[PDB]
C-alpha cells in the first residue's frame, strides 16, 4: 500500500517507477 | 531523491514530479 | 423527454480535459464520476466548457486537485440530484484540495438523498454559510468543513438585494445564495419531498425537487423513484424489472445484460433485475430467476478485510458465510449504527477471528442480528479468536436474552474498555462456553468499565430526616467480607429541577453484628427551602487484584425541601 | 476530555490515507 | 559488675504471669522478648511485679493484647538499651492493641540503636508528645504512632514545674516528660556519645546512655560495643573474640557452643564467634577457623520467598547462591534501600525466576550490587522469568556501564510502571539479549514511564527575543518521520529565584524544507520587570501503537527580564533637627524595578505667603501661625535618609523625592514624591 | 458459628472464644 | 497462613481445634 | 494524588497480618 | 456468668448459641 | 432481638426463645 | 526541465544525483 | 543545502558542487 511503502518504509525511484506508467 | 518517510501534499509533489507525464491510466477492467 | 441524453456509466478523468469530451450528452450517469490531478490546466481551459446535460448522479462526485478552475456553475449548472447507492466514507460530494475554487454556484442541486458532504483544504471557498444543507441533506451533523478561505473571515458572500431567503437558524436570519448572483431556492413546507415549481406549487407525487410543470408525472424533471419513458412511475408494470432503483426495463434488456461476461452477471428476483442471489437460491437457465432450494460465502482476499465505512459495508451487503476474518476500526466520531446495521451481519459464521480496535463510537454490537457462531479457524496472534481495544463509547455488547454465541477456539482479549463493566464479559464467558481458556490479564481488570458504578451492590437507606437547613441519610451498612476494606463513602449531591439523571463519609465501626449500632450518616446544612435535590451515594473501598467485591452504589433519590 | 479531536485529527488523518490509496495502484500492471 | 545479673536468652510469655518468674534475675537478655494475650489479668497482678535488673535487651520487645496493665514504670523502670540485631518490620518496640494501658514512665530508656517504634490501637496510653525520639532514635521519621487516646485531643500531660525541658521543636516548646513525675532527660550536646551523668558531665569513651562515674570504663552502666569483665572495652583483645557485636569471649567458650547440635553451630572468624563461613571459606577441625579454599547456597523453604522487610532481608544476610525464586512486595512508605543494601544480593544467581510486585518507594535497584545471572529454572506463571508491576518510584533499574545482566530463560513483564520509561527498557533488552523473546503486551505501551518525558530528542532554540514586558523564543522546529502526528506545542514555564529545578503551540506548515519558513514561536505579555523566569517546551506529537517516534522536550532555560521606572518613595518624613539641618527619612519603593542605583533629591526654597506683607497686625487680629530650573539635588546612594545643610531659619521648603534604578546612561527614575518642612528657628 | 471470612480484632475474638483455656504453645524447638 | 485460611477460606471449629493445644 | 494513603492502609493491614501470622502456628504440633 | 453478659453486658443471639446445645 | 440487660422471667422466656428445643444438658461429670 | 525543477519548485540533492553519472 | 530557485552562475557552481567528478556524459546516441 501507499503509507506502506513510502511511510512505513520508504520508497524508491524504482518502486515509484511503476506508478509511472 | 529524499530518503524519508512520505505523505500528504509532500507525497503528492513527489508523485507529480516521479510523473511528469502520464504516469497513471485508470483502467482496472477497460 | 424527462431526460433527452443517455446514461453513459461512470469513467473517471484525469490529467488533461481531453476525456471529458466522451462524457458530453448524457442524462444521468450510472455509477460516479471523478475528476482529479491536472496542475497544468488553465482558467480559460473551462469558459469554453460546459455541461448542461446531466442531471442527477447515482453514486458519488469527487473533486481532487485541479488547478486553474474556480466556480462550478458552468460545468454542471443543471445536477440535480444525487441518489448515493455507493458512497464514499459516507460522502457523495467530495470537494477537496482543489487550489484557485472559490464558489460553487450549484444552485440547481436540490436534494442528496444518500451519503454526506466533506469540504477540506480549499483555501479559496466562500459563500459557505449561505447553505442551508438541511434543504439537501438529512443528516447534516455529518458534514466536514475545514480549512478553507471561510475559515480566516474575509468573504462578505452578499447579493443585493430582494430573493435570496434570510432565515433564522442558529443566532439570526441567514442569507441563502450560491453566488452573489445565484439565491439558493427553498420550496415551501408543503412541497418538502417531490420538490415544488418556480412559483411554488408543488410537483407530482413521482416528481422530486423540480418538475416542469406542477403535479405531472409526464412534465417532472427529476423521478422520485423509478422511471419510464417519459414518466416518473412508483414502481414497475409488468413485463417489467426495477433496475438499480431508478427505471423499469424489460426481460430482454437484462437477459442480454447477461450474456457479455463471456464482471456482474445479473439474475431477476422480485420483479428486480439483480446482481446475484442470497443463500438457499438457485438461478435458473430460462429467466435467472432465484429459485429457492435446499440447503453465500463471501469468501475475502486473504480472509482478511479492515471495515471502516458504508463503501467497505456494501461490498458484504447481505452476505451469509464469511470465509476469512473481520477488523472492526471505525476512528469515527459518528454513529453509522442504523445503516450499518443496514447492510450487516445477516451471517452466523466466521471462519477466521474478529477483531475489534479502537473503534470510538460503537455504543453497542446490536447490529450484529443473527451471529452465532466463530470458527476462529485463523487465530488473531496472541492465540485469540477475539480481540477488543480502545472503545470509548461502547457498553453493552449484547442482550444476551435471545442472543447466542459459540466459539470454537481462540481467547478473549479486553482492555481499554472503559464503559465495559465485568458483569456482562463475565456473562459473555459463561454463554461463550469458553471460560476455562482465559489466563491472568486477559481482561484488563483495571481499565475496564471504570467510568460508572455497574456492577450489583445496592445501597439501601433505612431513614431518611430532611428539613429546611439539614439532611441526614442512614442505610444499611454494606460490609465486604474483608471488613479492612472499606475506606469511606463516596456521595454525590446536587440540586435537580428535572429528574433526568459531592462529599465523603469515614466508616463507622463494624466491631459486631447482633447490635451493629453503626447505621452510618451525613448531615447537610446546604440546603434550599422549596428545592428538588439528586442524591446518590457509592461506597468507597479497597482494590484487590483477585476477585475484587465489587462494592456498592445507592439510588438517584429525589429530595424536596421544605 | 477534548480527546474526541485527538482521535478527530486521526480520522482527518485516515481520510487522507484512503484517497491517497485509491490513487495509488491503478497503474502497477506489467 | 556492670552487669550483676546473667544473659537468659529470650523467651516470650503468654497467658498469664507464671512464667514471667522465670526471667527474673537476668541484667541483659540476649534476643528478644514478647509479652502477649493475657485477657484474665488484673491491675494488682502487677503491683507485686517489678523487674529492675533488666538494662539492655540486644533484639526487640513486643507487648500484645494484656489486660489490666496501665504501666511499665514498675515492671522494668530500668531498660535502657536496644541494640536492634534482629528488628520487626524495621522495629524494635511493638506497643500494640494494649487495653487499659495508659502511661510508660519508659525514662530510663535512652538510646535505641537500630530499628524503630510502632504504636497502634492503643486507646488509653497518653504522655506521648513529651517524647522526643531524637534523642533515642536516629530516623525519627520511622515511627508511626495512631489510635490512641493522644487522637482525641483530652490527656493533660503535665509536670507541676521547674525539671523538664520544654525544647522547641516545631512551633513552640515541648516539655519533655514520661510522667507527670518524670521528665525527659537531656544530655547536653557534647556528651551524646557515651551519655552523661546526673551534673551532665561526659562518660568514658566506652560508656553509652547512662555512666555511674563520669569518664570511668569501670563504672559506666551501658557498653557503647562490647562488654568485658567490668569493663566496656572498644575491642576484644587476644585471645578473645566477639560475640554477637556485644562481648568478648575465649576459645572454649565457642568451642563448647559447637558441641551442643549434636541449632546454629558456630565458627570463628575475623576474632568473631559467627554462625556460619561465607563462600570460598571451610570449616576447621581444630579451631573452627572460616579458611580460604577453592570454589554458600541458601536453599529457601519451597524455593521462594515473600521479601518485605530487614526481618526478610537478614534471613538472606550474606548469602552467595540462592536455590529457588525471589519475590519483592513492600507496600512502604519508607526508603529501606541503604538497609536494603546491607543484607543483600552479593550474590549473582537466582536458580528460579525474579519476582517485583506492587511495591512502593523502591526507586531503583542499585541495591542488587553483584547480581549477574539469572537462570530462571523455575519460571513465573505466564512463562516469565522476570515480574514488574505498579512501582510508582522506580525509576533506574542499573546503569548498564558496569552493571550487566545474564538472563537464561523466561520473559519480561512489564506494567504499570508510570516512572519507567521504555529507554532503559529496551536497554535491559539488549543487555539481557532476549529481545527474540518478548511478544506484544509483554510491555505495556501505555502505562509504563508515562509522567515524564524521557527518550531522546532534545529541542534547541534558534533565537531568543528579550523585554520587560515580551518574551520570544524561536527554536528548530523538530517534525517526526510522519510529519503529520505533530499536534502542538507543549511549554512550561514559570519564575525562579533558585535554579534548582503553561501554554501551547500551534505547528506551522512545514510544506518544504530548503528554506522551512517556519521557526515556531511565542510571545509572552505576562512578565515582571527585573525577574528571573525558568522555561521549557515539550512537543505533542501522537501515540502509534508501533515504535512511536519519541519526541522532543526542551532544556530548562533561566532568563531574567530586563526594569522600569521605580514606585514612589514611600513615607518622605522630612524633620528639621537644627536651624540648617533637614533630615529627611524614607521607605524604600513598592516595586524597585531593578536594582535601584540611587535616590533623586529635590529640596527647593519655597519663599514666604505673599499675602502676609500687606496686612495690618498693628490692628486686633495679631494671630501669626508658628509655621528648565537647576534646583539643588542630592543622589543618594545605598542610604534611605539624607540631611541637609545649608539651610535658611525660617523658611518653608518644598522636597521632590525620587527612586533611581538606571544611573549612569539616560536615569530611569521614579515620579516624583512631594513634602514640605521647615527648619528651627534660630 | 458465623460463616464468614475474617480478620481483625473480629478474628481475634473469635480465637479467644475458641481457645478458652490454654490453646496455643510457644515452644518451636523448646 | 492465618488469612490463607480464615479470610481467603473460612476458617472451620475444627480447623482452629488443631489451634487449641 | 493521596494513593500514597491508599497504599498505607494496606500497609497497616500488612502489619496485622505478620502480627497474626506470629501468632497464629506455634501451636499445631501434634 | 449469667447478669454478668446478659445484664452487665447484653449477651448476642451467638452468646446463647452455647446455651442450646 | 432486643438489646437491653435482662434479668428475671424476662430472661427466661428469652432463654426458652432461645433454646425451643433441647438446648441444656446436665451432665457435669456424667 | 532546469528551471521546471530547480526554480519553479527548487531542486533536491536526490534529483540533483541523476545529473551525477 | 540551500532551499531556493535557482538559475545562471548560482545554478551553474550548485552543479558543479554537485557533481564534483565525471556527472554528465553526452551519449544520446553514441
Ligand atoms: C430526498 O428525496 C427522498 C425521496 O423520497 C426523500 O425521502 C427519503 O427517501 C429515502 C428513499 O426511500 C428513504 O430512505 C429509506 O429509508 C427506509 C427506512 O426508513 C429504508 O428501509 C429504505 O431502504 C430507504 O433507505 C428516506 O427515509 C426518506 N426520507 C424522508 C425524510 O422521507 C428525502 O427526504 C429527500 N431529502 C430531503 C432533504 O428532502
Ligand atoms: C546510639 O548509640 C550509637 C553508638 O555509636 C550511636 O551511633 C551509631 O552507631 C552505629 C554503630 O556503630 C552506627 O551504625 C553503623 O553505620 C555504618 C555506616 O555508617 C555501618 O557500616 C555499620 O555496620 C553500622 O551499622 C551509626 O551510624 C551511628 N549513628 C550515628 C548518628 O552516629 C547512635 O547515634 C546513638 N543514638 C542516638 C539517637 O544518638
Ligand atoms: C453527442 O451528440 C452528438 C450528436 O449526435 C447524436 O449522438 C450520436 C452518438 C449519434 O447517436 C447521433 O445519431 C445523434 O444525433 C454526437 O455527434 C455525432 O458524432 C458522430 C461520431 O460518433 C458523428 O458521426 C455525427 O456526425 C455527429 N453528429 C452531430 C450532429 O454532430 C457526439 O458524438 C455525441 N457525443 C458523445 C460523447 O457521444
Ligand atoms: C426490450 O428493451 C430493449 C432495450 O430497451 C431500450 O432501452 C431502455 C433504456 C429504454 O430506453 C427503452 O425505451 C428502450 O427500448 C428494447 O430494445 C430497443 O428498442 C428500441 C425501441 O424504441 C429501439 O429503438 C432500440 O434500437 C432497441 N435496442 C437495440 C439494442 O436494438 C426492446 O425493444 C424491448 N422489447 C420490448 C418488447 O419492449
Ligand atoms: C534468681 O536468683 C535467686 C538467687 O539465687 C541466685 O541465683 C541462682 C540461679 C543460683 O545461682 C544461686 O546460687 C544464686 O545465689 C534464685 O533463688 C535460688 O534458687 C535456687 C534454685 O533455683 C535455690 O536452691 C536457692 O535456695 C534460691 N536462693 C534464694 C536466696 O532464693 C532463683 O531461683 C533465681 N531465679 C531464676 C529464674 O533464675
Ligand atoms: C573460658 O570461658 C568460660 C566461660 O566464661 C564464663 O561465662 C562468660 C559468659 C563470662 O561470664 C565469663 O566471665 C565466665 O568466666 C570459663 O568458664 C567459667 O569460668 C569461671 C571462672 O571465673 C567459672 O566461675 C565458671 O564456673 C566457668 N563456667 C562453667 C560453666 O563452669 C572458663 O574458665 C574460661 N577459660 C579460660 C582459660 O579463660
Ligand atoms: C498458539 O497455540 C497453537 C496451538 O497449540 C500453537 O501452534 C502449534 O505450534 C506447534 C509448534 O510451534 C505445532 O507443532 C502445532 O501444530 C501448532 N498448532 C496449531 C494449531 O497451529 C502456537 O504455538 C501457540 N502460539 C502461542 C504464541 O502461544
Ligand atoms: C510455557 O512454555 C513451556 C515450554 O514449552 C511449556 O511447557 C511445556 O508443556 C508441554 C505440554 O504442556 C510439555 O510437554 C513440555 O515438557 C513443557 N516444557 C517445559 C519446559 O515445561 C508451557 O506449556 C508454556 N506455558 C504457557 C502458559 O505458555
Ligand atoms: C438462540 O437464541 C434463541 C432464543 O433463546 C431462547 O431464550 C433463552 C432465554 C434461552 O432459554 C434459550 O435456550 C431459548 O431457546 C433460540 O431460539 C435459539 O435456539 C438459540 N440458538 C442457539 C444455537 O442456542
Ligand atoms: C560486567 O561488567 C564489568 C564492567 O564492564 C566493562 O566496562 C563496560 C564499559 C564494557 O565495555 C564491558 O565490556 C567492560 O568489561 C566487566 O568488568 C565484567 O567483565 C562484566 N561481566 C560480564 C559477564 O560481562
Ligand atoms: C427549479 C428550477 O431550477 N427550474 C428550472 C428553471 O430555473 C430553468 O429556467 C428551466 C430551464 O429554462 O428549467 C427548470
Ligand atoms: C541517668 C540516670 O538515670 N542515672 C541513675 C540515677 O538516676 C540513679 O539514682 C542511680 C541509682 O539510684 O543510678 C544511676
Ligand atoms: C491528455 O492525456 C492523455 C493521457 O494522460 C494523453 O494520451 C494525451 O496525449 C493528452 N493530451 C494532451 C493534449 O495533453
Ligand atoms: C499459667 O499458664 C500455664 C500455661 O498455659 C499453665 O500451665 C498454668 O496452669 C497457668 N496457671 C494459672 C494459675 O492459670
Amino acid at each position: 500500500g501507499i503509507v506502506e511503502q513510502c511511510c512505513t518504509s520508504i520508497c524508491s525511484l524504482y518502486q515509484l517507477e511503476n506508478y509511472c506508467n | 531523491f529524499v530518503n524519508q518517510h512520505l505523505c500528504g501534499s509532500h507525497l503528492v509533489e513527489a508523485l507529480y514530479l516521479v510523473c511528469g507525464e502520464r504516469g497513471f491510466f485508470y483502467t482496472p477492467k477497460t | 423527454h424527462l431526460y433527452p441524453g443517455e446514461v453513459c456509466p461512470g469513467m473517471d478523468i484525469r490529467n488533461n480535459l481531453t476525456r471529458l469530451h466522451e462524457l458530453e450528452n448524457c442524462s444521468v450517469i450510472e455509477g460516479h464520476l471523478q475528476i482529479l490531478l491536472m496542475f497544468k490546466t488553465r482558467p480559460e481551459d473551462f469558459r469554453d466548457l460546459s455541461f448542461p446535460k446531466l442531471i442527477m448522479i447515482t453514486d458519488y462526485l469527487l473533486l481532487f486537485r485541479v488547478y486553474g478552475l474556480e466556480s462550478l456553475k458552468d460545468l454542471f449548472p443543471n445536477l440535480t440530484v444525487i441518489r448515493g447507492s455507493r458512497l464514499f466514507f459516507n460522502y457523495a460530494l467530495v470537494i477537496f484540495e482543489m487550489v484557485h475554487l472559490k464558489e460553487l454556484g450549484l444552485y440547481n442541486l436540490m436534494n442528496i438523498t444518500r451519503g454526506s458532504v466533506r469540504i477540506e483544504k480549499n483555501n479559496e471557498l466562500c459563500y459557505l454559510a449561505t447553505i442551508d444543507w438541511s434543504r439537501i441533506l438529512d443528516s447534516v451533523e455529518d458534514n466536514y468543513i475545514v480549512l478553507n478561505k471561510d475559515d480566516n473571515e474575509e468573504c462578505g458572500d452578499i447579493c443585493p438585494g430582494t430573493n435570496c431567503p434570510a432565515t433564522v437558524i442558529n443566532g439570526q436570519f441567514v442569507e441563502r445564495c450560491w453566488t452573489h448572483s445565484h439565491c439558493q431556492k427553498v420550496c415551501p413546507t408543503i412541497c418538502k419531498s417531490h420538490g415544488c415549481t418556480a412559483e411554488g406549487l408543488c410537483c407530482h407525487s413521482e416528481c422530486l425537487g423540480n418538475c416542469s410543470q406542477p403535479d405531472d408525472p409526464t412534465k417532472c424533471v427529476a423521478c422520485r423513484n423509478f422511471y419510464l419513458d417519459g414518466r416518473c412511475v412508483e414502481t414497475c408494470p409488468p413485463p417489467y424489472y426495477h433496475f438499480q432503483d431508478w427505471r423499469c426495463v424489460n426481460f430482454s434488456f437484462c437477459q442480454d445484460l447477461h450474456h457479455k461476461c463471456k464482471c456482474h452477471q445479473y439474475v431477476i428476483h422480485n420483479n428486480k433485475c439483480i446482481p446475484e442471489c442470497p443463500s438457499g437460491y438457485t438461478m435458473n437457465s430460462s429467466n435467472l430467476l432465484c429459485t429457492p432450494c435446499l440447503g453465500k460465502v463471501c469468501h475475502l482476499l486473504e480472509g482478511e478485510k479492515t471495515i471502516d465505512s458504508v463503501t467497505s459495508a456494501q461490498e458484504l451487503r447481505g452476505c451469509t458465510v464469511i470465509n476469512g476474518s473481520l477488523i472492526i476500526n471505525i476512528r469515527g466520531g459518528n454513529n453509522l449504527a442504523a445503516e450499518l446495521e443496514a447492510n450487516l451481519g445477516l451471517i452466523e459464521e466466521i471462519s477466521g477471528y474478529l477483531k475489534i480496535r479502537r473503534s470510538y463510537a460503537l455504543v453497542s454490537l446490536s447490529f450484529f442480528r443473527k451471529l452465532r457462531l466463530i470458527r476462529g479457524e485463523t487465530l488473531e496472534i496472541g492465540n485469540y479468536s477475539f480481540y477488543a481495544l480502545d472503545n470509548q463509547n461502547l457498553r453493552q455488547l449484547w442482550d444476551w436474552s435471545k442472543h447466542n454465541l459459540t466459539i470454537t477456539q481462540g481467547k478473549l482479549f479486553f482492555h481499554y474498555n472503559p464503559k465495559l463493566c465485568l458483569s456482562e464479559i463475565h456473562k459473555m464467558e459463561e454463554v461463550s462456553g469458553t471460560k476455562g481458556r482465559q489466563e491472568r490479564n486477559d481482561i484488563a481488570l483495571k481499565t475496564n468499565g471504570d467510568q460508572a458504578s455497574c456492577e450489583n451492590e445496592l445501597l439501601k437507606f433505612s431513614y431518611i430526616r430532611t428539613s429546611f437547613d439539614k439532611i441526614l441519610l442512614r442505610w444499611e451498612p454494606y460490609w465486604p467480607p474483608d471488613f479492612r476494606d472499606l475506606l469511606g463513602f463516596m456521595l454525590f449531591y446536587k440540586e435537580a429541577p428535572y429528574q433526568n439523571v459531592v462529599v465523603d463519609i469515614d466508616p463507622p465501626l463494624r466491631s459486631n453484628d447482633p447490635k451493629s449500632q453503626n447505621h452510618p450518616g451525613w448531615l447537610m446544612r446546604g440546603l434550599k427551602p422549596w428545592t428538588q435535590y439528586a442524591i446518590f451515594v457509592k461506597t468507597l473501598v479497597t482494590f484487590s487484584d483477585e476477585r475484587r467485591t465489587y462494592g456498592a452504589k445507592s439510588d438517584i433519590i429525589y429530595v424536596q425541601t421544605d | 476530555a477534548a480527546a474526541k479531536e485527538l482521535e478527530e485529527s486521526s480520522f482527518r488523518k485516515t481520510f487522507e490515507d484512503y484517497l491517497h490509496n485509491v490513487v495509488f495502484v491503478p497503474s502497477p500492471s506489467r
